[PDB]
């Protein structure tokens, strides 16, 4: 099983800002100029919920602020304006080579 | 699209217990619907054996001979019974129906099963 | 088509990633042309290599598989175009855990357009029953394809072989074809190689299997594997293969056909007859 | 590598009409030979007579 | 002469008029004072003429 | 035998000079309309 | 060939065993020519005669 390192696996941080925190992956994760790796926000208190498929095209549902970004080997996304519900665990899982494996996780307050 | 589970939540270790996720919406159709364990302190894995729209089985790897994910159509809920269990698996189960390049979106809320004598 | 083949056109390999969805009134298949990247070969090849060279183009649609439980790029170190890449239209499903299981997937596609479809899809010869573990996962494995028309059931070969360049799996590959409002069902629990855009057709075209260049400023209609036969002459003994609107093949290569008279040099009897001699100083008459 | 029954059938077929177009142009050209030299043999009669 | 064991493809497919499962079926010929045995546990239509 | 030619007229007649040997188009230079009993 | 046949040449059934690894500018086929002692053909035999 891919095991897929969260370095820093421990963090919180302040408004407005931009983050770039790192679910890097260690197998070959290069094909069709993509990668297949969502993400999911988690709040505590709340279930789970999708906010990216195929790093350009996000869904709608959330506001489109949050930035998947990536191109090459370990991919990272971007926030921009952070506001108050901003406060949730951002985990994901992996989809794009076999097998199936979750995150670090990572925190943010 | 909103759905809940429903399964008896005082259960003992080595006793079967059932899960039920109403899969509101729509039936199961070209996109099944896989499950997901919740650990303690916080942690995730796929534990979820699925069964796709035409009847068949898919475990995970340390629990190949050790359960069993069916279909059933008229209450658009699939067919599950844990057994075996064990106070280390206690933990809060997630149905989810698929879409695989979305996400695993259609998702649950959990019905929290405390898994111990 | 270069490095790019006949029977590539559909299935895109990355030597013809500039041909996937092309048009023509002439095809041309090159002796390097490999129609495969991970290596094999189609199943009655002869066949569909008949009908692709008479299509004209090949014109597309996605199919729209929203594939669930599922991978979608099962890429291999022989199919590169940067790193690991693939068939630009297919999709090898390969499991969603390593050594768990893959399930049934029953998938139909409704024809619905004026013309017939050629589909293709892909069955995985793999090397051995430890690979079609972990790719796939334990059990028998089912690919199902039953149309109106068809009913085939195929099932692959996880036997060991020597290697084209580098792997000891194969995939050797099928395909029907459709009429106007039919389906095709794909029921497959594992080993298969579905497609993303059904093929459909364009009209005329020939197609030409040669080694030599291509001259865009001359015009011609017979073409064999070395050239071109250009003449207003019935008869050619160039090749008994010669394609296209040619002459017809022989054997003697001097059919010398008589344009004048005889020489008789200083059925009615006055050409070699009591007319006992030609002339040398008449060039305006015969 | 075409089938080795078919195409044993095919090359008897085209060795056959390989067979038979040679010999037509083989009996075509000299048909057409002995009736061009018939057709320049006759205007002489034609002429001298 | 024969032996050829058949087996059928249990698949979906679109519909001919009313029915998602389908027929296909063989035949052979036998010359005089021959037999066929017909070996079957399931999936098997007999002749009965 | 199937041919791709529609009409393969074959002349069951002479030559019509209306008003390999040279009298048919030759030296005898006009055709005759009235005779039908002989050819 | 006599009892041995073509595609006993290859296989070398007890009729065939004088002609295993022959050379010929000409073989014959006889009728009675069994390429075969337990008994069966090929699969796409005329292929391959
Ligand atoms: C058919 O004949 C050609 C040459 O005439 C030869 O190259 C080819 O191998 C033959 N094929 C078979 C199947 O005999």
């Amino acid at each position: 099983d891919i095991v897929m390192t969260q370095s820093p696996a421990s963090l919180a941080v302040s408004l407005g800002q931009r983050a770039t925190i790192s679910y890097r992956a260690s197998k070959s994760v290069s094909t069709s100029g993509y990668s297949y790796m969502h993400w999911n926000q988690q709040k505590p208190g709340q279930p789970p919920r999708l906010l990216i498929y195929l790093v350009s095209n996000l869904e709608s549902g959330v506001p489109a602020r949050f930035s998947g970004s990536g191109s090459g080997t370990d991919f990272t996304l971007n926030i921009h304006p952070v506001e108050e519900e901003d406060a949730a665990t951002y985990y994901c899982q992996h989809i794009r080579e076999l097998t199936r494996s979750e995150g670090g996780p990572s925190w943010n307050s | 699209v909103q759905l809940q589970e429903s399964g008896p939540e005082v259960v003992r270790p080595g006793v079967s217990v059932k899960i039920s996720c109403k899969g509101s919406g729509y039936t199961f159709t070209d996109y099944p619907m896989h499950w997901v364990k919740q650990s303690h302190a916080k942690s995730l894995e796929w534990i979820g054996v699925f069964s796709t729209y035409n009847g068949n089985t898919n475990y995970n790897q340390k629990f190949k001979g050790k359960a069993t994910m069916t279909v059933d159509k008229s209450s658009s809920t699939a067919y599950m019974e844990l057994d075996r269990l064990t106070s280390e698996d206690s933990g809060i189960y997630y149905c989810a129906i698929g879409g695989e390049l979305s996400w695993f979106a259609y998702c649950g809320q959990g019905t929290t099963l405390t898994v111990s004598a | 088509l270069g490095q790019c083949g006949l029977l590539g056109t559909i299935t895109g390999p990355p030597q013809c990633d500039q041909f996937l969805e092309f048009s023509a009134d002439l095809i041309i298949e090159r002796r390097e042309g490999s129609d495969v990247c991970y290596p094999g070969k189609f199943v009655n090849e002869e066949a569909l290599r008949q009908i692709l060279r008479e299509s004209g183009g090949i014109d597309k649609e996605s199919m729209g598989f929203t594939y669930n439980g599922i991978r979608t790029n099962g890429v291999t170190s022989a199919c590169r175009r940067s790193g690991s890449s693939f068939y630009a239209e297919m999709k090898w499903l390969l499991s969603n855990t390593d050594n768990a299981a893959f399930p049934q997937m029953t998938k139909s596609y409704k024809n619905t357009r004026e013309s017939p479809a050629i589909i293709v899809w892909g069955i995985h010869h793999s090397v051995s029953t430890a690979e079609q573990t972990k790719l796939y996962g334990s059990g028998n494995k089912l690919v199902t394809v039953g149309s109106s028309n068809y009913q085939q059931s195929f099932v692959p070969s996880p036997g060991a072989r020597p290697q084209v360049n580098g792997l000891s799996g194969r995939i050797d590959f099928h395909w029907l074809i459709l009429n106007p409002n039919d389906t095709v069902t794909f029921s497959f629990n594992g080993a298969f190689i579905a497609p993303d855009r059904a093929s459909f057709l364009r009209g005329k075209s020939m197609g030409i299997q040669s080694g030599v260049q291509v001259d865009a400023n001359c015009e011609g209609d017979c073409y064999h594997s070395g050239g071109t036969i250009i003449s207003n002459l019935p008869f050619q003994n160039i090749d008994s293969r010669a394609v296209g609107k040619c002459p017809r093949y022989v054997k003697q290569r001097s059919l010398l056909l008589a344009t004048g008279m005889k020489n008789v040099p200083e059925l009615f009897g006055a050409i070699a007859g009591f007319i006992e001699n030609g002339w040398e100083g008449l060039i305006d008459g015969w | 590598e075409v089938e080795k029954q078919i195409g044993n059938v095919i090359n008897w077929t085209r060795d056959s009409i390989t067979e038979v177009w040679s010999y037509n142009a083989e009996l075509l050209v000299a048909m057409e030979n002995q009736h061009t030299i018939d057709l320049a043999d006759s205007e002489m009669d034609k002429l001298y007579e």
